[PDB]
RNA sequence: AUAGGUUUGGUCCUAGCCUUUCUAUUAGCUCUUAGUAAGAUUACACAUGCAAGCAUCCCCGUUCCAGUGAGUUCACCCUCUAAAUCA
């Protein structure tokens, strides 16, 4: 089927069609899952549509095809969500299954997230005691010698040719297994033209 | 010269303590002598090979 | 010689308070949160009134007005150039000493560039840094999307200024640039649109005036309260207002008429006031009708 | 608690050390090199590359 | 279960019974408000002016069942199990 | 129900709700207490009560009770110096003993308030590992970071399976 | 156990999970596994770039001085790590490898404008 | 890992390591600043030695823990 | 446990067994891709290859790591004091 709200997925919560099917319950209400024994899973269903198939038992969402799940849906979302706790209901409580559940969290959260969606926001303590700015840490230390004068700030970072007579003594020492002299490296990095 | 950022904490130390000193915080190298790497070290504290013989 | 009051100075902090108001009902809120079955308690009047007591008491500790701060400068600090490390690493580095007991703002935070420049993080990383190692409750590593201002008119089309506040005081810090441009846009807000009771018995009441009074507008706050039937509080906001503007056409007036109580208004709605029409007209609605009660 | 005493342990413990210092490897042995192959017989391990010249 | 059921909830005392019976005010404590001392219901009648005498130590017959579940001694896999909206 | 009179003082909450917490030089505790007179209810209202209160916040102090052996009541605590503090508990409520003694050899709040903040600092909140010991386990709980690759498939250029097969 | 002799080692301990590496910098005794007890956790070193295009390291400089003077070694990696930070100074190696890259691209540089020129 | 009773593999029993080639300039160069490293480290750690034998005599018979000590014994008398 | 089925001609009480929940191996039948984690039944016997070297000779290391679960109140606290690290 192809359900023309779509684009706005808040105008079918508001369409005769929904009232009466529904009334003013939730879209839920209604739904019991087949299952044996007393005590259900503890898991609903993966998904009640496989390769475009529906199962037999559609839950309340996958069940009406005009149903969106959405972010601006704020009407649909808040029916999943408990309004004297604040609380997302987890699938067992209503049937849903895991992928809408999935949907229908991430959706609730960025409903939250852009501000359409009304949560408890609690007041918070401030992070720090003193709001001081006037530690080293976050003000100007007072620059190094080296710094000011351009200096590395240990002389032995920069490279000193080695004299000639201590060069002769590693060339004795080792003897038929020297490699090439090398010259004083570039002062900057090259790069590629 | 201290290296870079423990000489910045230490500044900040002094200042937070109330200290106001010009001077740079400086290591003292006079007491660290570096030997060469082929000094004779101590032979008295050295082992030696055990009895297996080949 | 001459100091202009500070926000925490304690004949602000008293003026404010009053103003602010302490409405139980509005303070103590039913939150919806995870419920527990409540508990009871067979007390006397004398118990009652103590225990009533005792809420205003914690109360007033939770209207307590967080400190206005001055936008923090810039942090633009080098330690160290190692230059020859200039083009060995591709990402740079961020150093963050995670010792226990040091106060936040004095924990050194540094970077190691790609260049070899080793410099001191800015404000913003630090905030970040500190957010990643000592986590608290309620702050985001990375900015949520609310504060985009396309989201923070959607909540106050919603009149949900406080949770707007509530919001910004936990992501941001007090000197930080998006905690003082946020206060200020619901400031402004709130002023335009006439909601100054959403933020009555709440902590942030007395920063709102603080802007109102020292960027000149508080004329609409001073038509609500009288609206409102709160004369007191209306003197106290243009008292206020000479106190922070000393050298200023209505205080030169009430020095030189020595206006007190009602007066004070009448002589600041003409001089400086920019609804001085409006004003005269709402004052004088309130004083009619005072009038005929006192019969 | 009461540990079960461990002699056969402490006996082996005592006459290793004694072999240790009536058969113990002499100077001779430990420090001896064939010069045609640089190894030393009684480790019966190659000298460095380095020192054999 | 029927037959006990209909008689707890029957004899179940009213919080307006208990502030007649006790002459005292009954001050409702939720977590949810803080502080806040909202009152459920007041003595019609005249208001007792002593406190109720608050015992050091409450001689009151606890469950095992309820105190073991307080301390975290009670492990059921039945318990706390997720089920449908009732 | 739970078995015995005041079966309260059963539970972990009202075993800890005792405020007598002996400074390190108290080693034994032994309560004379008569069984019968009046002078001497108090006494065994604290022996009833508070000894458990008492027991519970100091495990390591031997507390003995001796039932009969004198005409009076009375508490006697021997310090690890070798000085010995009587005290008197005769005409004295159960309250006025557990008040008394919190005095003269309990630590004060701000003793305790101290321990309590050393503890704190055992767990650091930046450190990383097991959540018995740790907030989080790894880096890649931390937002903005790389996620962990069994929730998020790493980028194919930074999984090693094609490092390998791009050079070679 | 009672490892015969050994010292404390300040040293990256691996973690994560296959191609997503972070260490845990420890300090803890050498001959103890890489990953096995350690005696103090002394910060981590998330060795990729996050969102920001930022290496985190988090340094217990308190404690990391506390143990270096109490005898603790320090690993390569580690050492070169709190030479960046401009805790120690920089390990001669890093300063060493730079001039090896600079000299290497260098010479990468000349065949390539041999390339350009002649041909 | 190998034990020393274990035997050595058969495909090792030749195996003659050929030592590094070494470059004059570069190896003297870098013998210095390991000199220079290594002195700056010690001196380092001489100060974070001194640092922790402070703070735990500071402890044991530090002016204020013997104030403390004797405060509490003058209470406790 | 929010409990359920089952004694008898039937009822109530007590009581055991079992069902419904969540895991871990193995068997049957069955199976498309990707990432990640984990991975002999047995302290039974083992072909083959590898797993400890380094280094100007001395020393140091191979006493670690890795492996197993046979035995089993050597693991924790206090006292005491070796070896070891702080050149
Ligand atoms: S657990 Fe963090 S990378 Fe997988
Ligand atoms: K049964
Ligand atoms: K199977
Ligand atoms: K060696
Ligand atoms: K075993
Ligand atoms: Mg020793
Ligand atoms: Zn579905």
């Amino acid at each position: 089927p192809i359900s023309p709200y779509k684009d706005e997925p808040w105008k079918y919560l508001e369409s005769e069609e929904y009232q009466e099917r529904y009334g003013s319950r939730p879209v839920w209400a209604d739904y019991r899952r087949n299952h044996k024994g007393g005590v259900p899973p503890q898991r609903t269903r993966k998904t009640c549509i496989r390769r475009n198939k529906v199962v037999g038992n559609p839950c309340p969402i996958c069940r009406d095809h005009k149903l969106h799940v959405d972010f601006r849906n704020v009407k649909l979302l808040e029916q999943f969500v408990c309004a004297h706790t604040g609380i997302i209901f987890y699938a067992p409580y209503t049937g849903v299954c895991v992928k809408q559940h999935k949907r229908l969290t991430q959706a609730i959260q960025k409903a939250r997230d852009h501000g359409l969606l009304i949560y408890h926001i609690p007041q918070v303590e401030p992070r720090d005691l003193d709001f001081s700015t006037s530690h080293g840490a976050v003000s100007a230390t007072p620059p190094a010698p080296t710094l000011v004068s351009g200096d590395p700030w240990y002389p032995w970072y920069n490279w000193k040719q080695p004299p000639e007579r201590e060069l002769s003594r590693l060339r004795r020492l080792y003897q038929g297994h020297l490699q090439e002299e090398s010259g004083p490296p570039p002062e900057s990095m090259p790069k590629m033209p | 010269p201290y290296p870079p950022l423990l000489r910045a904490m230490i500044i900040a130390e002094r200042q937070k303590n109330g200290d106001t000193s010009t001077e740079e915080p400086m290591l003292n190298v006079q007491r660290i002598r570096m030997e060469p790497w082929d000094y004779p070290a101590k032979q008295e504290d050295k082992g030696r090979a055990k009895g297996t013989p080949v | 010689e001459t100091k202009k009051p500070t926000f925490m100075d304690e004949e602000v902090q008293s003026i404010l308070t009053k103003m602010t108001g302490l409405n139980l009902q509005k303070t103590f809120k039913p939150a919806i949160q995870e419920l527990k079955p409540p508990t009871y308690k067979l007390m006397t009047q004398a118990q009652l009134e103590e225990a009533t007591r005792q809420a205003v008491e914690a109360a007033k500790v939770r209207l307590k007005m967080p400190p206005v701060l001055e936008e923090r400068v810039p942090i633009n600090d080098v330690l160290a150039e190692d230059k020859i490390l200039e083009g060995t690493e591709t990402t740079k580095y961020v150093f963050t000493d995670i010792s226990y007991s040091i106060p936040h703002r004095e924990r050194f935070i540094v970077v190691r560039e790609p260049s070899g420049t080793l410099r001191k993080a800015s404000w913003e990383e630090r905030d970040r840094m500190i957010q990643v190692y000592f986590p608290k409750e309620g702050r985001k590593i990375l900015t949520p999307i609310i504060f985009k201002e396309e989201n923070l008119r959607t909540m106050y089309s919603q009149d949900r200024h406080v949770d707007v506040l509530n919001l910004c005081f936990a992501q941001f810090e007090p000197d930080s640039t998006e905690y003082i441009k946020v206060h200020h846009k619901t400031y402004e807000d709130i002023d335009k649109r006439g909601k100054y009771d959403l933020l009555r018995s709440t902590r942030y009441f007395g920063g709102m005036v603080w802007y109102f009074v020292n960027n000149k507008k508080i004329d609409g706050l001073l038509i609500d309260q009288i609206q409102r039937d709160l004369i007191d509080d209306a003197t106290n906001l243009v008292q206020l207002y000479h106190v922070l503007h000393p050298d200023g056409q209505s205080a030169q007036g009430a020095k030189d008429q020595a206006a007190e109580g009602i007066n004070l208004i009448k002589v600041f709605a003409k001089t400086e006031a920019q609804k001085g029409a409006y004003i005269e007209l709402t004052l004088q609605t309130y004083q009619e009708a005072l009038s005929r009660h006192s019969a | 608690k009461k540990v079960r005493p461990r002699l056969i342990a402490e006996l082996a413990r005592r006459v290793r050390a004694l072999r240790e210092q009536l058969n113990r490897p002499r100077d001779s042995q430990l420090y001896a090199v064939d010069y045609e192959t640089l190894t030393r017989p009684f480790s019966g391990r190659r000298l460095p590359v380095r020192a054999w010249a | 279960l029927t037959q006990g059921l209909f008689r707890g909830l029957s004899r179940q005392e009213t919080h307006q019974q208990l502030a007649d019976k006790k002459g005292l005010h009954v001050v409702e404590i939720r977590e949810e408000c803080g502080p806040l001392p909202i009152v459920v219901a007041s003595p019609r009648g005249p208001l007792r002016k002593d406190p109720e005498p608050e015992d050091e130590v409450p001689d009151v017959k606890l469950d095992w069942e309820d105190v073991k579940t307080a301390q975290g001694m009670k492990r059921s896999v039945w318990s706390n199990l997720k089920r449908a909206a009732t | 129900p739970m078995k015995g009179r005041f079966p309260i003082r059963r539970t972990l909450q009202y075993l800890s709700q005792g405020n007598v917490v002996f400074k390190d030089s108290v080693k034994v505790m032994t309560v004379n207490y008569n069984t019968h007179g009046e002078l001497g209810e108090g006494a065994r209202k604290f022996v009833f009560f508070n000894i458990p209160q008492i027991q519970y916040k100091n495990p390591w102090v031997q507390i003995m009770m001796f039932k009969n052996m004198t005409p009076s009541p009375f508490l006697r605590f021997y310090l690890d110096s070798g000085e010995q503090v009587l005290v008197d508990v005769e005409t004295k409520s159960n309250k006025e003993i557990m008040e008394h003694i919190r005095k003269i050899l309990g630590k004060n709040e701000e003793t305790l308030r101290e321990e309590e903040e050393e503890k704190k600092q055992l767990s650091h909140p930046a450190n990383f590992g097991p959540r018995k010991y740790c907030l989080r386990e790894c880096i890649c709980e931390v937002e903005g970071q790389v996620p962990c690759p069994s929730l998020v498939p790493l980028p194919k250029e930074m999984r090693g399976k094609y490092k390998a097969a791009l050079k070679a | 156990k009672a490892y015969r002799g050994g010292h404390l080692t300040i040293r990256l301990a691996l973690g994560g999970c296959t191609n997503r590496p972070f260490y845990r910098i420890v300090a803890a005794h050498n001959k103890c596994p890489r990953d096995g007890r350690f005696v103090e956790q002394l910060g981590s070193y998330d060795p990729l770039p996050n969102s920001h295009g930022e290496k985190l390291v988090a340094l217990n400089l308190d404690r990391i001085r506390h143990w270096i003077g109490c005898g603790a070694h320090l690993s390569k990696p580690m050492e070169k790590l709190l030479g960046l930070a401009g805790f120690f100074p920089l390990h001669p190696m890093m300063i060493t490898n730079a001039e090896r890259l600079r000299r290497k691209r260098a010479r990468e540089v000349l065949l390539a404008s041999q390339k350009t020129d002649a041909e | 890992r190998k034990t020393r009773h274990d035997p050595l593999a058969k495909s090792k029993i030749e195996r003659v390591n050929m030592p590094p080639a070494v470059d004059p300039a570069e190896f003297f160069v870098l013998m210095e600043r390991y000199q220079h490293y290594r002195q700056t480290v010690r001196a380092l750690r001489m100060e974070f030695v001194s640092e922790v034998q402070r703070k735990v005599h500071e402890a044991r018979a530090g002016v204020l823990a013997e104030r403390k000590a004797l405060k509490d014994a003058a209470e406790h008398r």
